[PDB]
């Protein structure tokens, strides 16, 4: 299916504050407009937002691993 | 054999220490910038040209000459005479804003001098419970308007209101009429007075001096009406048209003189002022 | 000593900054595009960022991505080596702020020098000659430029002082155009270098390109080496280097150096830079100071034995110059014949994928390039596919040993600017040593019936 | 893109314009261009002259509107300096048909109002080929108010074919706009010299052209009504324009010598188009002199004055 | 004849600032010159039904 990648390089999160609930959810199905990760850069945590709706297949990423851009995060189906 | 080697990913945790103070971000385009860049720039994006706030002492210095700063009606306070209820008591929101912002009331009155003519200046600090028009707004307003017949020179205001300040009641609504009137009596006089749209200019202000000068220049991609997109939406249960009340629009529907940006503002300023009141113009 | 840099940059000098930092034990941090993911100086390096497209406006010239890249690897320095970043101020500014080092000139002598005016009005304020001229960016009146350009003597050109890269400047014959020529001149440096700043200077019609390296720490300590002699240009671009250059005896070789070192104290200069000049009859004109790692420095490390990146990375790590005027040793000669992927007549590039490389190797050659077998040229940034040196005892020598070296260097797949770099070895006057700047102009001749 | 009587012209202006590329063209031909390309240019101008002299009404209108020609922005940008473009209507729009905007002349602001054309087809639909809807004249009348207010002298051009036919025009009150823009234009404390730059008339344009002077070009058409519907309503024919603008008297010298301007600003010859520069030339200058004695008056005389020159109007 | 128009309305402008009205009612029909000279200028625009107003036929 479709695997959204992030657009910018920087620090690779899940939950938007240090304790707190991830954006998304393995398994249960996402739509077009939502945000499933945050990939921050000088400490300016920016969101990530997904362009198709379908079943969330998987995950291919780990909390505080950087990224960089055209990175395959989350499969879409 | 390097000609063909994977990629390995990126040490997971290193101890990194930027300024925190020296990165921004515009959600028009996205492009990160610098900080002092962009206050150095008269706070436009470098990168997609789209204006964004800026402080009303700041602006003031922007537009006036450095050593001629001389606020006046400076006494002037939030002085709440109605006891507003709402969910939170309406002095609440005052002393946040007043502690927030570090000024009295929205608008700020500074008498200054643009490349050697005189001219008083004021602007609306938008972060003022949304810029709203108080009666120290209007005083403010018209102490303005008495120095400049007084003292013959032009009177520039900048827009940027909400609405009009709902816990005042109908006071406020009344600086309307009471801005109106000084506006009618320095007209007749032949003082000029040019009102300049920032983003955004709603509500009361938006009728009562801010689409009633001589002039009516829009800064780009600011939002100008008198009832909030919302509110139409809910009332024509329908799409707005495209670039809905956008300064390039109501150019088009012919509301809006002229369409300045920031940078270019002072010296266009100083030379319409200076062909109206007939003076030579200004040496650059 | 700088623990871990980034090379800002990509392609040749990345590659040579790359073995340098390898050479002196700092590691390697390296930033590419989407497009060049099978660089050679990428493959050899340990951790590879990509920060941004195919295109340089998205990918190189992408200041925060590439503050970003060195925030999350965690370097104390970046190198931009030339192009790109090399001389943009606000980067500069901005990375010394950002908390890191960056390896070259002060960002306010990358102001006051980058823009050609105020770099000429400092050096005539140090005493370095300079080329007559208006000395100010003229007006609208026709008739001060052209009292102006009498007062100095025709013909004049125009050039941009924010300008560079061979464009941006117009020559003036008479002034039946040159108000329109001063207007078309200041739209291109507004399209190109988003300035509209332009001056007049006088023009010379028999210049021979003078330029001096050399080397400040800016703690009171100036050193300059051997000079430099690009006489075959082309488009105002150069093709082939020497180094030293023929007629300039040593002692005014140390006359100027004297004065370059002067002036580097006075202003304040750090890292490695160069002082252009033009010579005629013993007289030079400074024109510009390229506050960077000049593409043609290889003729100077191998005439003098210094490697100039490794003074650069030593005095960005804040160590003295540990080497002095009377340690500098000139010891040779050298030519450089740069190789590149464009049309070898109309001068369109020709990108695509390389099938046959072979290098030439030798005593004296140094081959600096990244190409290789399968490795597919981008048509997306500029038509350098690398650099080749020939270090001789005399400049007989380098030559025989440039032609021997051209006669082995074998690039197929794509069309390469090696038979011109053979006719120009080829040429009497070009052997003889001293051309005029134009000599490959005139070489180059005009159309036919 | 010539008409069809400059057909002499037109050919050897095809061989005059290529000497300068053929100077470097091909084959390294550098040829003896200098003594050519003058032989050539006396040989066009002799034929320009000759051509020339001869003029009818209908080529009078024909140079009036030939589709070359400067219109305001190009006399304001080759005769003003500092202009400043206001725009808005204040009521519904700004249409495009008129421009008008406030500007320096010789250190003395100006305000300058007249109707824009266009060079390209874009251009010349989207000003509606010089058409003004009713808030354009709205907009005129708010920006003579405004230089009334000032004390500031009011220079405007009138170039316009005639005031726009349409649904919206008629919806939205052309006449009483037109009629708003005429009652107070005589009330103004400041003078008014206007130019009949290009083609104007048909009545509306007269909304911004009632004032001390009046001054027309040397190839400048200003009629009541346009001379294809003169014919068409009075000849029953429209191929009978050029009879009817015979007839009619609309050439410069017939309106000069009727009393209804002052002067004839002459063009360049060749007309406007052949050297805008000249032209632009002797309307300054033109514009410059007429100001220049106008101005001793005091505004209550000078509407005095004007009052008894709007009653010199009329045979009667 | 065109220049007539500006006349009426000068007399117009000079009888409305003393004070005097003036109220011109249009007829079947009112077209042309006249309807934008002194027609639709008045105090009032009293029109009768079914007439021809504008400027343009
Ligand atoms: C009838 C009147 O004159 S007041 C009616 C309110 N205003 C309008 O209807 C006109 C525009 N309506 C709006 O909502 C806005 O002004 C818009 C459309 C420009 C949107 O601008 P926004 O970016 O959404 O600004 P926003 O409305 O959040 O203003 C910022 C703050 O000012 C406050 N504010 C703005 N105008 C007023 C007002 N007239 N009275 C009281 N508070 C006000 C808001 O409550 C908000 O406070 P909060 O952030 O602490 O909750
Ligand atoms: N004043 C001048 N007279 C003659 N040639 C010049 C002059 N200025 C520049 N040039 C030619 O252009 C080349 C590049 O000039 P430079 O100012 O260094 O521009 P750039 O910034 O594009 O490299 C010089 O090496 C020289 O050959
Ligand atoms: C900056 O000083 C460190 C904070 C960065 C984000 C924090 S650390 C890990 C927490 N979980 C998460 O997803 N982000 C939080
Ligand atoms: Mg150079
Ligand atoms: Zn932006």
């Amino acid at each position: 299916g479709h695997i959204v990648r992030s657009p910018m390089v920087g620090t690779f999160y899940r939950t938007p504050s240090p304790d707190a609930k991830a954006f998304i959810e393995v398994g249960q199905k996402v739509n077009v407009g939502d945000t499933l990760c945050i990939v921050e850069a000088m400490k300016m945590m920016n969101q990530i937002e997904a362009d198709k709706s379908g079943t969330v297949k998987a995950i291919l990423v780990e909390s505080g691993q950087p990224v960089e851009f055209d990175e395959p995060l989350v499969v879409i189906e | 054999s390097w000609i063909e080697r994977i990629k390995s990913n990126i040490t997971p945790t290193r101890k990194a220490s930027i300024p925190e103070g020296v990165w921004t971000k515009c959600d028009s385009c996205g492009q990160v910038l610098y900080r002092a860049e962009l206050e150095r720039n008269l706070e436009v994006c470098p990168k997609c040209d789209h204006h964004m706030r800026m402080t009303a002492r700041n602006r003031l210095h922007s537009l006036l000459d450095e050593g001629s700063l001389v606020e006046l009606g400076s006494e002037l306070e939030p002085k709440d005479v109605l006891k507003f209820r709402d969910s939170k008591k309406y002095k609440d929101r005052l002393a946040s804003a007043q502690k927030e912002t570090g000024e009295k009331d929205a608008l700020v009155v500074m008498k200054g001098t643009l490349y050697g003519m005189p001219v008083v200046a004021a602007a609306f600090e938008f972060a003022f419970m949304g810029g709203s028009m108080g009666s120290v707004v209007g005083a403010r307003f018209v102490r303005a308007v008495e120095q400049a017949l007084e003292d013959n020179c032009p009177l520039i205001c900048f827009s940027a209101s909400g609405g009009a300040r709902m816990q005042e009641a109908l006071m406020s609504l009344m600086q309307m009429a009471k801005t109106s009137a000084a506006l009618a009596k320095m007209q007749e006089r032949g003082l000029p007075y040019i009102s300049v749209l920032t983003d955004p200019t709603m509500g009361g202000v938006s009728a009562s001096f801010a689409m009633l000068g001589d002039l009516n220049i829009a800064e780009p991609k600011a939002l100008i009406g008198f009832a909030g997109p919302r509110v139409i939406e809910q009332t024509v249960r329908e799409k707005l048209p495209p670039g809905f009340q956008r300064s390039e629009f109501l150019i088009e529907k012919g509301a809006i003189d002229m369409i300045v940006r920031r940078p270019e503002m002072r010296l266009k300023l100083a030379s319409i002022l200076a062909k109206l009141m007939n003076l030579p113009a200004p040496n650059p | 000593m700088l623990d871990k840099i980034v090379i800002a940059n990509r392609g040749e000098i990345a590659l040579r900054i790359l073995r340098a930092c390898k050479e002196l034990g700092i590691k390697t941090v390296a930033v590419h595009s989407s497009a060049d993911r099978d660089l050679k100086h990428v493959l050899l390096a340990d951790e590879t960022v990509c920060i941004g497209p195919a295109p340089s406006v998205k990918s190189y010239l992408n200041i925060p991505a590439i503050i970003s890249a060195a925030e999350i690897t965690g370097a104390v320095a970046i190198h931009p080596g030339y192009g790109f970043l090399s001389e943009n101020a606000n980067f500069a500014e901005q990375v010394e702020r950002s908390g890191f080092i960056f390896i070259g000139p002060k960002a306010e002598t990358i102001r006051l020098m980058g823009d050609k005016v105020s770099a000429i009005a400092a050096m005539k304020k140090a005493g370095v000659p300079c080329v007559p001229g208006s000395d100010g960016p003229l007006g609208d009146d026709m008739d001060k430029n052209r009292a102006i350009a009498k007062r100095i003597g025709y013909p004049v050109i125009i050039k941009a002082s924010g300008g560079g890269g061979g464009r941006g400047m117009r020559v003036v014959r008479g002034d039946a155009e040159l108000a329109q020529s001063i207007s078309m001149t200041r739209a291109e440096a507004k399209a190109a270098f988003s300035n509209d700043m332009v001056y007049m200077e006088k023009y010379l019609e028999n210049p021979r390109h003078v330029e001096i390296q050399v080397l400040a720490d800016g703690q009171g300590n100036a050193i300059y080496l051997a000079e430099r002699d690009c006489s075959m240009q082309r488009r105002h671009q150069k093709v082939v280097e020497e180094a030293p250059a023929p007629g300039i005896t040593p002692e005014l070789r140390r006359y100027i150096g004297e004065r370059c070192a002067k002036a580097c104290v006075d202003i304040g200069y750090r890292g490695a830079g160069t002082f252009e000049f033009l010579f005629e009859n013993g007289e030079f004109y400074f024109i510009e100071m390229n506050t960077r790692i000049q593409v043609e420095h290889p003729v100077t490390e191998m005439i003098t034995g210094v490697d100039l990146i490794k003074e650069q990375l030593r005095i960005a790590a804040g160590q003295p110059l540990s080497i002095k005027q009377e340690e500098v040793h000139v010891r040779g000669h050298a030519v450089e014949c740069r190789i590149n992927a464009e049309d070898p007549n109309t001068f369109l590039p020709s990108p695509g994928k390389i099938t046959r490389f072979h290098a030439p190797g030798g005593f004296g050659v140094r081959w600096e390039s990244h190409i290789y077998a399968g490795y597919t040229v981008p048509p997306y940034y500029d038509s350098m596919i690398g650099k080749l040196i020939c270090y001789g005892e005399n400049r007989d020598v380098a030559i025989a040993r440039m032609k021997n070296a051209l006669q082995e260097l074998i690039i197929d797949g794509i069309k390469t600017n090696v038979d011109l770099q053979i006719r120009i070895m080829n040429d009497e006057n070009f052997q003889h040593g001293g051309t005029n700047i134009h000599y490959l102009e005139k070489k180059l001749g005009l159309q036919e019936k | 893109n010539f008409l069809d009587f400059e057909q002499p012209i037109a050919e050897l202006e095809a061989k005059i314009d290529s000497l300068t590329a053929v100077s470097r063209q091909d084959e390294k031909l550098d040829i003896n261009i200098d003594e050519e390309v003058h032989r050539l240019r006396e040989k066009s101008v002799e034929l320009t002259r000759k051509i020339f002299a001869d003029l009818g009404a209908w080529q009078i209108a024909q140079l009036a509107r030939h589709p070359q020609r400067p219109y305001t922005l190009d006399y304001v940008r080759l005769a003003f300096d500092e202009f400043d473009e206001l725009a808005g209507d204040r009521a519904y729009a700004d249409d495009k048909a008129i421009v008008g905007g406030i500007a320096r002349l010789d250190g003395r602001p100006v305000m300058i109002i007249g109707h824009q054309k266009g060079r390209e087809t874009k251009e010349k639909i989207r000003r509606n080929f010089g058409m003004p809807a009713p808030e354009g004249y709205r907009k005129a009348l708010r920006l003579m108010q405004m230089a009334e207010r000032f004390k500031m002298p009011i220079i405007t051009f009138i170039d316009t074919p005639g005031a726009y036919p349409g649904v919206g025009a008629e919806e939205r009150g052309q006449s009483e706009a037109i009629a708003r823009n005429l009652r107070e234009m005589s009330r103004l404390g400041v003078p008014v010299v206007c130019t009949v730059i290009g083609e104007g008339g048909s009545g509306g344009a007269l909304a911004i052209g009632v004032g001390d002077k009046v001054n027309m070009l040397q190839y400048s058409t200003y009629s009541v009504i346009s001379p294809e519907g003169c014919a068409s309503i009075l000849w029953k024919s429209a191929d009978k324009a050029p009879l009817a603008a015979e007839a009619m008297g609309i050439i410069a010298p017939r309106l000069k010598e009727l009393k209804l301007i002052d002067s004839i600003i002459p063009e360049p010859l060749g007309g406007a188009h052949r050297n805008p520069e000249a032209m632009a030339a002797s309307l300054k200058a033109q514009l410059l002199a007429d100001l220049a004695d106008l101005d001793v008056l005091s505004t209550e005389d000078l509407k005095n004055r004007r009052y008894q020159r709007l009653m010199s109007y009329g045979y009667a």
